[PDB]
């Protein structure tokens, strides 16, 4: 479950504001992209994040 | 820019912030109505700002322009980071405390270096984003180095420069900003592993291997 993966910024320098899904907290929270080479758990809006992991 | 200091109100004059409703990325100016920064930093909705120290506060040098195009390098490549280089047209030129960065000529050598900028991370382990713009000289470093450093990870488009002592790095928010070696823009923010991390120097975009394309693209749009 992608999901459940914490937050990954990688090797690139940018400082984009993104969001992921904190399962602890129940909710979807705000961590620092750096511009390349996502992985699942990363989204550019709330709502989408909690549309694909809300309640996970 | 971990390791830096204050570079001091706008004598870093080619060097424009990447806005977004926040700061997101660097770019050199590099005509009166071009941007160079880093392919990584394509975003939609970008606003331009230029004459900036204190990004936080509006000081009176300000031009804030929106872009009107946006060309990533066409061979850009997401996954190896190869080609990390992009180009912004801005809606309307710039009024030249703001000034453009000469492209160079020839490529740079191991030791040469450089003055690094931006207004990225200043701390190793944690986080802190400072209001007005930092500077770093670091020299460039050897291929082979750099190579030892990313195994399988160098191409011919880049070059690390720094310190394998770690300490002084560029780090995030740095992105897209320019690395100038005597006058000419050698090279842009890239990438690197952590920052400021000993044996782990950060990786920049030749921008002597694109001079041609940069050129052109600018003269054909
Ligand atoms: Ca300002």
């Amino acid at each position: 479950d992608f999901c459940l993966e914490p937050p990954y910024t990688g090797p690139c320098e940018a400082r984009i504001i993104r969001y992921f899904y904190n399962a602890k907290a129940g909710l979807c929270q705000t961590f620092v992209y750096g511009g390349c080479r996502a992985k699942r758990n990363n989204f550019k809006s709330a709502e989408d994040c909690l549309r694909t992991c809300g309640g996970a | 820019i971990v390791g830096g200091y204050t570079c001091g109100a706008n004598t870093v004059p080619y060097q424009v912030s990447l806005n977004s409703g926040y700061h997101f990325c660097g770019g050199s100016l590099i005509n009166s109505q071009w941007v160079v920064s880093a392919a990584h930093c394509y975003k939609s909705g970008i606003q331009v700002r230029l004459g900036e120290d204190n990004i936080n506060v509006v000081e009176g040098n300000e031009q804030f322009i929106s872009a009107s195009k946006s060309i990533v390098h066409p061979s850009y490549n997401s996954n190896t980071l190869n080609n990390d280089i992009m180009l912004i047209k801005l809606k309307s030129a710039a009024s030249l405390r703001v000034a453009s960065i000469s492209l160079p000529t020839s490529c740079a050598s191991a030791g040469t270096q450089c003055l690094i900028s931006g207004w990225g991370n200043t701390k190793s382990s944690g986080t802190s984003y400072p209001d007005v713009l930092k500077c770093l000289k670091a020299p460039i470093l050897s291929d082979s180095s750099c190579k030892s450093a990313y195994p399988g990870q160098i191409t011919s488009n880049m070059f690390c420069a720094g310190y394998l002592e770690g300490g002084k790095d560029s780090c995030q928010g740095d992105s897209g900003g320019p690395v100038v070696c005597s006058g000419k823009l050698q090279g842009i923010v890239s990438w690197g592993s952590g920052c400021a991390q000993k044996n782990k120097p950060g990786v920049y975009t030749k921008v002597c291997n694109y001079v041609s394309w940069i050129k052109q693209t600018i003269a054909s749009n």
